[PDB]
């Protein structure tokens, strides 16, 4: 138990972190043709507007919450937790609904199923699971409205990203469900560079300030 | 004032016989792969009709092209940058595969492997190339409406029938049809380039060909909506978009495109057009859409003008290109004779593939009729194809430039007949349309005789300029996988070097 | 590192432009190599397609054929003419698809059942001929595999196994029944000469039958042989550019002659006016200045009225100097016609011959074959040119206006009006009153009497008679009033008379003012330019039962305007690439004329009408086609009876020929103590030997082995599809009607009848192809053949003067072999398998009387049937020639692979001339090397297709200037005029195979053709006749307007007249019988050449299917579709007594109500569901047609009307056909997939 604990929360996070980075870099330099969002909308437009928007707007809400909540007087720990439970809770509901609809489509929509890759089914299934797990941790966090639980998880996270050993200790006594969510969440970073999730690196920010016409010179 | 060059293309619709050879040869070379089997970079549509994809000309539905805001500025019909980004998770205007057609194949092998003692003759049934499942019935194709295949009320939904009393054309005796071969327009103000969030689409400076970088494209699939001609096709397998590449591999060395050289009808002309890139926005944003045609002509420059010549030199255009521009058949048809017109100039993209309208049999009339200003030959007023239809297609609704082109072509005919049949010089029809004998003579040389060297005047793209042709000549094609192509920085993780380069530097 | 490059972001930003609207970037572009590397290829090879004639660049990449683009390096035409490049079409552009597609035939295949029995038979019979005997002679065995045809079960075999079976079966058939019980069918040799020659050469050597194709496809216009004595000679497409007025009549040029269409669209810019005449709004209309739409099948009417206006205004009112002189010198208008006595009036008889006059006008040689006319001084005369001067004498067979006796210059007169002795009333037939309920009619009289200015003459036998000119008879026939107060003649164009513009308006539906304006414009142009008016005509007119009238109507307009023989003018017929130009170089190769003469040619229409038993269902009678002025009792019998008589009279060929093995005749003639010829003539007279045509079902007179290559016969070409399946294949069929016996109809009087017709006549069907076609599907043995991109061969066309090659870009994939190598190996196996069964045999071969031979002067005045004692049986005159041919069966292979000795012994020649070709043979020994030993020792080799091609190139005058000069010299003997000047300036010219691979070559002017290959004038048919004074090979030596042959006169075709579409009566007996609940309706069934394939080739090509409608479809007008409740693309069934087909509808406005069109051939292998009418797989377009011959297309032994392979014979016309149409209910695929549908 103590061994599995140090593995998953002291060792594993760095393995998944190295694979996520070097894997992204390597696939970027040697796999440009494979770097795309892999849209399937044209093959079957039905329900995609609702489904994809719910999932992405929800998943992005989650991402913003997770990022500023674990990596960051006027906003004490218990206030942050209340925000996560409601704002983050709502986001996870939109996300899960969209995710489930997308998965139903991918698995049973003939044209999408016939043309999908294994990684597409695996990665989506894991995000639907991870999202469901996330929401299940809400009733558990409700039992510690003083933000005691959150403080532990945030302790761990910041220990990991700042390379301070012993990160697993911060988790002493946290409900098991939080363990699962953390492991599955890190696993997604491990598989990240070998799935369609690489599209995330390409969020088109430059477009907002780009001149409309582009012309490339002789080169 | 920034002079740039581009090989433009003019298609004489009057000579098109609607054979589709151009479509087949392009398909064989560029789009036979799984993922783009349904894509036809070049496709021929029969008009009246809704085309491929279905109703592509309906910008209210598809949201293609540009719009001119009240403040005078240009914006993609799709929306400004924020608006476009807001539709990224699911493009609401995206044409579905069914708007094209579900690509199919047949089970030919069943004809070979049918077991002994079959109760009926074996047969090859259709199968979907998307699902791999049996198809109960083929219900669509890329040229489904070919030769008025379909009921008039269906074909008449044709967007170009706007503002026309079309009822009369459902009458057998008033029947009319024409062909519209089309490819990518390689616009001067392409909407696809402006609607791609990743900036993967660009216009090549040296020859104006517009390409989708297959490395940099991210598959945001917004460009498909952006293009008003719907000439960008999503590769459903690779997840990236592809489009006509104007056969740059051939153009680069001075050869015609595949669809140009393979055109059985001998209707396609290729020639250089010099344009002022600094005037693109000004012209595309003119207030009245009926002015876009003329505003684009004003963007084209006179290749025989020493002023343009010097500026072109200064701006880097090679000498052979300038010379090619001076004998461009495209320039003569679009600028001199005014026979060639743009395809849908109202989209505000400043298209670079133009068309000469077609002539047609005279309309049905109470009697055999009488001689007109052209004797036994037709007068522009008698043609059965409604000029307003042609105007909606080529001139934003203005019939004036369409009539001038048709009139001039008929005048040429009148003058030539006098000469070859009566053995007389009769320039009456020419003077009526503002043409000289010499101009009608040159028109005849290019349009009628149309020698190969006259239809295609394509200069080299000069791949040696600003690059190192020597090491490339020696090592290109050896695709062993050095992993160094595609970037300018020499450092690479696999600790390798470019096969087509010189790594040992001269120390002298 | 592409990752590290992202950091040079703003470093790659160049200048902005257009005031910030754009940004110039200096970023990497290496990715562009991706498309560059796709375009790059290993090499390019020049080749073309075999069954347009376009040269293509075949691209090979990664050692495979990837795509093709047109070659553009053809020799350029004059500066004032557009060039030919790039040619091509969409079908051709998609051929590359076939090389490795899923329907490619990779290995020889055999029906499993046949293989099982074959291997068990060989195990009990060491000799393959005996093993085959044991199978075929067992009724139960034979039927077990014949019924498996088209029902799956193909299994992979091997070349060794299939070649032995083929050879064994061939030997057994030749030995037990006769060589002529073995046949082969292959079309258009011009597209791949050597590939065609391969099978034809093997068949010819072993005595088998070589079936025709020009008539079979109905591409042959009988009117051409009638008017000019020429199969088909037309101007090249470039010549259209020299025309100032063109009418595209029933020709969809852009779709049927695609690579040449630019000449038509481009000539418009030179001021040429173009008019399109098509019932529907077709692609061709899109390119014309005027669209006229007459009721389909009524075109002859419009032409008659146009001719009417032209004669009236340019020949009578204001005589055109050009036209007048032209018809005087080049037509038979001045020729005299004898009037026959009848009660109350006279009828036009045979033309007056010099022999009819007292002192035969001083003519000793062939006086009964020289026409007569009057000169400007009322003196009678026999002018030069008539066919009588062609044989038996030399120097007078030309068109010099001279007296055939004094050789003095004369001037024939046209009309007798103004020098007649009296005015007799002549009767003219009128059929414009008959017809079905689908065509407008104009009631007048079956016989229209006209006043003709006659002239009485004193015959050589004491009697007297009345004569008139063809000219007068012509003006009368058209209804031109000439002051004789003729009640039936028109008084104005509005007068509804027999053949006025007002009259035509009623029948055709085309406004009279249009008919007048265009006829006028057309004639006026011809006058101004001296004949530069042209009519391009196609299947729109040539596929009707009365194609002869449609064509003669157009031909007359052209002649009346002097357009034939003038560059830029004339009759331009384009339907099939029948023009194989190096003809006399190819014939000896293809028919083994270098080893044996003659061969066994047969006209396919009569052959299949007979053997597929379509005559047993005939509904058309000859009686209803006879003229109203004919003795109906002299023309009794079934249509097939007329064929049988034509055969025994030496008019048409027969196959099988005799009811007895022709290899056994010589053996019986010896015992009887007399030579084979005499013994056969006597046995025929006594009836001990009979023509096989008399008893086609006795079990020994039907073909047993059929070879099919470069064809999809049993799947698109074969008219009467369901009949072929039933009688030739012996398999299930979809025929709906009952035969003559079941209806109690009248049996023929020349052919035996039996209630149960013989089924499954073919013992072995062998098909060669590169794709598994409909024909292969119903064969016993399928042989994988090389595609057009995997073999060497040659191609020529009637559209241009270039000879170019087919080349192997790569070796034939898998186990495929070229046609030449396949038949060479068959020949090799045959040569060993026949040892002990066949040796040096003697064969008796019948040969019909040949056109362009001395014997064409057979029966001059009437028709005598020796079988009816009307005359003696004289082979070569009143019956076919009876020839003796020696065959060395064991030496078949050696002969196949070497150029025979006959070229040196006898020589070479064609079209009525011959020459010495020794020099050519000596050259060939050096080019092809020679046999080191054996039977053909010392003879040039023929091992490869290249050797065969060089043989063709070296022997032909079109490709060897040396031969061309000897050819013209030989012709000069007949005409007495020098013609060698036509090729002297190219005498050093010699076209080589390897040179045409580098660049297509223009051929040399040859006597084989009437157009010229020159640099100042384009090729134009009839140009040599008009400019070199060479006569047309007709009775009169001129363009024949009047056909005086007994049968032509009695069937009402002596002069052109309107003939409404015939009734096939194929719909009323079945309509409603098998209701499915939806409304049914009868519609005219038309089948023009499709846009997505050449006949059936490409019909399975995915590219073509994708650009079309994904499979078999049929077009219907919106009204008809709405009436039947049919929506666009609904499944529908089309059917009649002949069978049924299933397809999907295409609803369109451009289709006129009353007609339906299913573009020619979409075959039977793709996307066809089960039929609700037959409960079988849906049929094809030919499941609803059936052969119905026309007597006039059977005339033989009469100058221009004598036989020739593909020159004359019955045609398979069927546009008169009607079908029942309805929406389908149940869509069952009959494949056990459970994927069926129901339409409601
Ligand atoms: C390695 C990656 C991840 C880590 C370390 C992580 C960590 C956490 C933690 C610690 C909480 C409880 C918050 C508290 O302290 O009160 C939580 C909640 C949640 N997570 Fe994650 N998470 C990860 C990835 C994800 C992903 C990929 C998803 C979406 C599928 C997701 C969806 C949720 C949801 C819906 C909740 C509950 C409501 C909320 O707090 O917003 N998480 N996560
Ligand atoms: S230019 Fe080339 S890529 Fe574009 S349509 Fe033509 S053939 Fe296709
Ligand atoms: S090849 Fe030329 S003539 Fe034929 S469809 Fe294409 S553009 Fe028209
Ligand atoms: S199929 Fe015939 S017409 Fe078409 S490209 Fe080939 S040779 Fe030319
Ligand atoms: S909108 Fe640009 S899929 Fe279109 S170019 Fe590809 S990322």
């Amino acid at each position: 138990m103590q061994f599995l604990n140090m593995f998953f929360f002291d060792i594993y996070p760095y393995i998944a972190g190295a694979v996520f980075l070097i894997g992204s870099w390597l696939r970027y330099d040697y796999g440009q043709y494979t770097w795309r969002a892999a849209s399937s909308q044209m093959l079957d437009r039905k329900g995609m507007n609702l489904a994809s928007n719910l999932f992405h707007i929800g998943i992005l809400g989650i991402f913003v919450g997770h990022f500023f909540g674990m990596l960051t007087a006027w906003l004490p720990i218990e206030v942050k937790q209340k925000m996560a439970m409601f704002a983050g809770g709502a986001s996870g509901v939109l996300c899960l609904i969209g995710g489930v609809l997308l998965l139903k489509r991918r698995l049973f929509s003939p044209r999408v199923r016939a043309t999908t890759t294994g990684a597409d089914i695996l990665i989506l299934s894991l995000l639907v699971i991870q999202c469901a797990l996330g929401l299940l941790t809400i009733p558990f966090s409700a039992q510690h409205m003083d933000g005691s639980e959150m403080m532990k998880l945030v302790g761990w996270a910041q220990s990991v990203v700042t390379f301070h050993g012993g990160a697993s200790q911060h988790l002493d006594g946290v409900a098991f469900i939080f363990r699962l969510h953390l492991v599955l969440g890190m696993t997604l970073f491990l598989l990240f560079p070998f799935s369609r999730l690489i599209h995330i690196w390409s969020v088109p920010v430059e477009y907002l300030t780009r001149k409309y016409q582009l012309v490339r010179a002789r080169h | 004032m920034k002079i740039r060059s581009q090989v433009g293309m003019v298609l004489n619709l009057d000579k098109c016989i609607g054979c589709h050879t151009c479509s087949v040869t392009c398909k064989n070379v560029w789009t036979s792969r799984e993922g783009v089997e349904y894509a036809w970079f070049n496709n021929v549509e029969t008009k009246p009709g809704q085309g491929f994809p279905t109703d592509w000309e309906n910008q209210e539905k598809y949201k293609g092209g540009w719009i001119r805001k009240i403040n005078g500025k240009l914006q993609p019909r799709m929306g400004n940058r924020a608006m476009l980004l807001g539709k990224i998770f699911a493009n609401p205007h995206l044409p579905g595969i069914d708007d094209y057609y579900e690509p199919f194949d047949f089970d030919y092998q069943n004809l070979h492997t049918a077991p002994e003692g079959s109760k009926s003759q074996p047969i090859a049934r259709p199968r979907s190339l998307i699902t791999g499942e049996r198809m109960a019935k083929i219900e669509k194709g890329p040229n489904w409406e070919d030769d008025l295949g379909g009921e008039f009320d269906k074909l008449a939904k044709d967007k170009n029938f706007d503002n026309i009393q079309k009822a009369m054309y459902s009458q057998f005796e008033n029947t009319f049809m024409m062909y519209l071969p089309r490819l990518c327009e390689h616009c001067l103000n392409p909407a696809c380039v402006a609607t791609c969030p990743s900036g993967a689409i660009y216009k090549r400076e040296e020859d104006g060909i517009v390409l989708i970088d297959q490395d940099k494209c991210r598959g945001w699939r917004m460009c498909i909506t952006g293009c008003p001609y719907k000439k960008i096709y999503f590769n459903w397998k690779s997840g990236k978009s592809e489009k006509c590449i104007f056969c740059y591999p051939r153009i680069e060395a001075g050869q015609p495109t595949v669809c140009s050289e393979t055109c059985v009808g001998r209707i396609r002309y290729l020639g250089v057009l010099l344009y002022d890139a600094d005037a693109i926005e000004r012209a595309a944003s003119t207030e009245n859409e009926k002015d876009l045609y003329q505003r684009q002509l004003d963007v084209f420059l006179d290749p025989n003008d020493p002023k343009v010549i010097e500026q072109a030199i200064k701006d880097g255009i090679p000498l052979s290109v300038i010379e090619a521009a001076q004998q461009s058949p495209v320039y003569k048809m679009a600028m001199e004779w005014k026979l060639a017109l743009p395809l849908h100039p109202e989209y505000r993209t400043l298209p670079m593939v133009w068309y000469v309208p077609p002539l047609s049999p005279i309309q049905s009339a109470a009697d055999a009729g009488e001689l007109g200003s052209n004797g036994i030959l037709p007068d522009v007023e008698s043609l059965r194809i409604p000029v307003q239809y042609l105007a909606n297609l080529l001139t934003a609704g203005d019939t004036k430039p369409v009539l001038r082109a048709l009139k001039r072509m008929l005048a040429m005919r009148h003058y030539k007949r006098a000469e070859t049949v009566d053995g007389k010089v009769d320039t009456r029809a020419l003077e009526e349309v503002g043409l000289t004998e010499a101009q009608a003579q040159e028109m005849y040389r290019y349009l009628a005789i149309a020698n190969y060297e006259d239809r295609f005047v394509v200069p080299s793209s000069h791949r040696e300029l600003a690059r190192e042709a020597f090491p490339e000549k020696n090592g290109c094609g050896f695709t062993f996988g050095d992993g160094c192509h595609g970037s300018d920085t020499k450092f690479n993780l696999f600790n390798s070097r470019r096969i087509d380069a010189i790594d040992v530097t001269s120390k002298t | 590192s592409k990752f590290l490059d992202r950091f040079r972001y703003f470093k790659q930003k160049g200048e902005t432009f257009a005031d910030g609207h754009g940004q110039l970037l200096n970023t990497n572009r290496d990715w562009e190599d991706g498309y560059r590397q796709r375009w790059q290829h290993d090499k390019i090879v020049r080749s073309t397609h075999g069954v347009g004639s376009c040269s293509w660049k075949i691209y090979v990449k990664n050692g495979l054929v990837t795509w093709e683009t047109q070659q553009t390096d053809y020799p350029r035409t004059r500066p004032d003419l557009p060039n030919h490049e790039p040619r091509g079409c969409p079908r051709g552009a998609s051929y590359s698809w076939y090389l490795y597609s899923a329907n490619r035939l990779k290995y020889p295949m055999m029906r499993k059942r046949l293989m099982k029995m074959w291997r068990e038979a060989k195990a009990l019979h060491s000799d393959p001929v005996e093993a085959w005997a044991s199978i075929i002679e067992d009724a139960d065995k034979a039927k077990s595999f014949k019924q498996a045809r088209g029902r799956g079960g193909f299994v992979r075999s091997s070349w060794q196994e299939v070649n032995e079976l083929i050879a064994a079966s061939n030997v057994y058939t030749i030995k037990n029944y006769g060589p002529d019980r073995v046949a082969g069918f292959s079309p258009i040799p011009a597209m791949s000469m050597v590939s065609y020659a391969s099978g034809a050469r093997y068949l010819s050597l072993i005595g088998g039958t070589c079936l025709s194709f020009y008539d079979w496809y109905c591409d042959l216009p009988p009117a051409s042989p009638q008017t000019w004595g020429e199969q088909t000679d037309v101007p090249e497409s470039a010549d259209w550019y020299n025309s100032s007025y063109i009418i595209a009549w029933g020709s969809n040029v852009p779709q049927t002659r695609t690579p040449d269409a630019h000449f038509f669209t481009e000539v418009r810019y030179k001021g040429t006016k173009t008019v399109a005449v098509t019932p529907d709004y077709a692609e061709i209309a899109k390119l014309c200045d005027l669209w006229l739409a007459p009721k389909q099948g009524t075109d002859a009417a419009m032409a008659l009225a146009m001719g009417h206006v032209m004669l009236r205004e340019f020949h009578l009112d204001n005589p055109s100097q050009y036209f007048t002189d032209y018809v005087r010198r080049y037509t038979d208008m001045p020729m005299l016609v004898m009037l026959e006595e009848r009660d109350g009036y006279y009828a036009a008889g045979r033309m007056l011959r010099a022999a009819d006059l007292v002192d035969a006008l001083g003519q000793e040689n062939n006086p009964e074959w020289k026409t007569v006319a009057f000169n400007t001084n009322g003196e009678m005369v026999a002018p030069n040119g008539s066919i009588g001067f062609r044989w038996g004498e030399k120097g007078k067979w030309n068109l010099e206006q001279r007296d055939g006796k004094t050789g003095e210059e004369t001037e024939l007169q046209l009309s007798l009006l103004g020098s007649q002795d009296e005015i007799a009333e002549v009767g003219f037939p009128y059929f414009g009153g008959d017809g079905t309920e689908h065509f407008n009619k104009v009631e007048l009289e079956n016989v229209l009497l006209h006043k003709l200015p006659v002239k009485r003459l004193q015959l050589a036998d004491g009697s007297t008679a009345l004569v008139t000119t063809v000219y007068d008879l012509t003006l009368a026939n058209y209804g031109l009033e000439r002051g004789l107060n003729d009640v039936n003649c028109a008084t104005s164009y509005d007068d509804v008379k027999a053949y006025t513009p007002a009259w035509a308006e009623q029948i055709t539906g085309v406004s009279r003012s249009q008919i007048i304006r265009i006829a006028r414009e057309f004639a006026d142009n011809a006058d101004k330019t001296h004949g530069r008016s042209m009519i391009i005509v196609g299947a729109g007119l040539n596929h009707w039962y009365h194609l002869d009238m449609n064509y003669r109507g157009l031909i007359n307009m052209l002649i009346f305007c002097g357009c034939v023989g003038q560059s830029g003018g004339g009759w331009a017929h384009y339907v099939g690439q029948e023009k194989l130009r190096p003809q006399t170089g190819w014939q000896p190769l293809a028919f083994a004329l270098d080893w044996q003469r003659p061969a066994r040619h047969m006209n396919s229409t009569s052959y299949f009408y007979n053997h597929s038993s379509q005559w047993r269902y005939e509904t058309v009678t000859a009686e209803e086609l006879l003229s109203p002025m004919a003795d109906k009792s002299r023309y009794t019998g079934h249509l097939i009876d007329f064929n049988v008589r034509a055969e025994r009279m030496g008019w048409l060929p027969s196959a099988p020929q005799l009811g007895t093995n022709p290899l056994t005749i010589a053996g019986e003639a010896e015992k009887a103590g007399m030579n084979p010829v005499d013994y056969t003539v006597k046995s025929l007279k006594e009836g001990s030997i009979r023509f096989a045509a008399e008893q086609p079902e006795n079990g020994k007179n039907h073909p047993r082995n059929l070879f099919i290559w470069r064809s999809n016969l049993l799947g698109s070409s074969g008219k009467g599809h369901e009949f072929m399946l039933k009688y030739l294949l012996g398999t299930e069929h979809g025929i709906q009607g009952k035969d003559l016996g079941q209806q109690g109809g009248v049996k023929p009087e020349e052919v035996d009848w039996q209630d149960n017709g013989l089924e499954g006549k073919l013992d072995l069907v062998v098909t060669l192809d590169f794709r598994l076609s409909s024909t292969c599907l119903y064969s016993d043995i399928i042989l994988p053949t090389a595609t057009w991109y995997e073999k060497d061969d040659m191609n020529t066309s009637d559209m241009h003067p270039f000879i170019h090659p087919l080349s192997a870009a790569v070796d034939p994939a898998w186990e495929a072999k070229s046609d030449w190598e396949i038949y060479k190996a068959i020949a090799k196996k045959f040569s060993e398998v026949c040892v002990g069964h066949l040796g040096k045999e003697t064969d008796i071969v019948t040969l019909p009387i040949q056109h362009d031979s001395a014997a064409e002067l057979a029966q001059p005045l009437d028709v005598k049937d020796w079988k009816k004692g009307e005359c003696d049986l004289i082979p070569g005159k009143t019956a076919p020639h009876i020839m003796v041919v020696e065959r060395d069966y064991p030496a078949t292979y050696e002969r196949f692979t070497s150029i025979g000795p006959l070229m040196e012994k006898i020589g070479n020649g064609g079209k009525g001339i011959a020459w010495n070709t020794q020099s050519e043979m000596d050259l060939l020994r050096k080019l092809n090397y020679t046999k080191a030993e054996g039977p053909a020792k010392g003879q040039p080799m023929l091992n490869t297709a290249i050797d065969a091609a060089e043989m063709i190139l070296t022997l032909a005058p079109e490709t060897n200037g040396q031969v061309a000069v000897k050819a013209w010299a030989a012709l000069s003997e007949f005409t007495g005029r020098d013609h060698t000047h036509l090729a002297l300036n190219k005498e050093d010219e010699k076209i080589r195979f390897r040179d045409i691979q580098a660049q297509p070559r223009k051929i040399i002017s040859s006597p084989t053709w009437s157009g010229l290959e020159d640099e100042h004038v384009s090729y134009n048919a009839g140009y040599t006749n008009v400019h070199e004074l060479i006569p047309w090979r007709t009775l009169s030596g001129r363009q024949q307007l009047y056909q005086d042959h007994q049968w032509m006169r009695d069937f009402g075709e002596s002069l052109l007249v309107y003939r409404p579409p015939i009734d096939t009566r194929s719909v009323k007996e079945v309509i409603g019988q098998k209701s499915n609940g939806n409304q049914e309706k009868a519609l005219n069934f038309l089948t023009p050449h499709q846009k997505w394939g050449i006949h059936s080739t490409y019909s399975d090509n995915l590219l073509m299917l994708t650009l079309g409608r994904g499979g078999p479809v049929v077009w219907l007008s919106e009204a008809d579709a709405k009436d039947l409740g049919i929506a666009d693309n609904d499944w529908i069934e089309v059917f009649n007594s002949n069978g049924a087909l299933t397809a999907r509808a295409v609803v369109s406005q451009r289709v006129p109500a009353g007609m339906t069109m299913m573009y020619h051939a979409q075959e039977r292998i793709v996307n066809l569901p089960g039929s609700e009418i037959t409960q079988q797989r849906g049929g094809i377009h030919n499941s609803v047609t059936r052969i119905t011959p026309k007597p006039t297309h059977m005339i033989g032994g009469y100058a221009h009307l004598a036989y020739g392979f593909n020159y004359y014979g019955t045609v398979g016309s069927n546009r008169d056909e009607f079908v029942v149409v309805r929406k389908m209910k149940n869509i069952d695929w009959l494949d056990g997939e459970g994927n069926d549908q129901v339409q409601e």
